[PDB]
């Protein structure tokens, strides 16, 4: 298995509300991968865009891991290492950012 | 609540 808690993005289980105040000050482009409280092992990429902070369902379908229906990978490490790389506005219109900065700067 | 739904 992935250990998960090696990558400076993940935040472990963590309420929305606690994660609002952790990236209401840093720059568009900090990002973080949560568990939803709510929602056992299932999980949420919070992004800060423009001055808001944004919620994105991580989706586990058919072995499939995915914030969109139209792009999908094997793993979460996979799915954060893509977008890193590539906007989310390719499926995200009003989200033209990559993962840049993981949280733990 | 989430940017997908």
């Amino acid at each position: 298995e992935i250990d998960y808690t090696a990558y400076p993005w993940f935040a472990g289980n963590m309420e929305r509300q606690q994660t609002d105040n952790l990236l209401k000050s840093h720059a568009s482009g900090t990002y973080l991968i949560r568990e939803r409280p709510a929602e056992a092992e299932r999980f949420a990429i919070s992004i800060k865009f423009n001055d808001e902070v944004k919620h994105i369902k991580v989706v586990e379908k058919d072995n499939w891991i995915h914030i969109t229906e139209a792009k999908k990978f094997d793993s979460l490490l996979e799915l954060v290492e893509y977008y890193q790389c590539h906007s989310l506005k390719e499926s995200f219109k009003q989200l033209d950012t990559t993962l840049k900065y993981p949280y733990k700067s | 609540s989430y940017v997908g739904d």
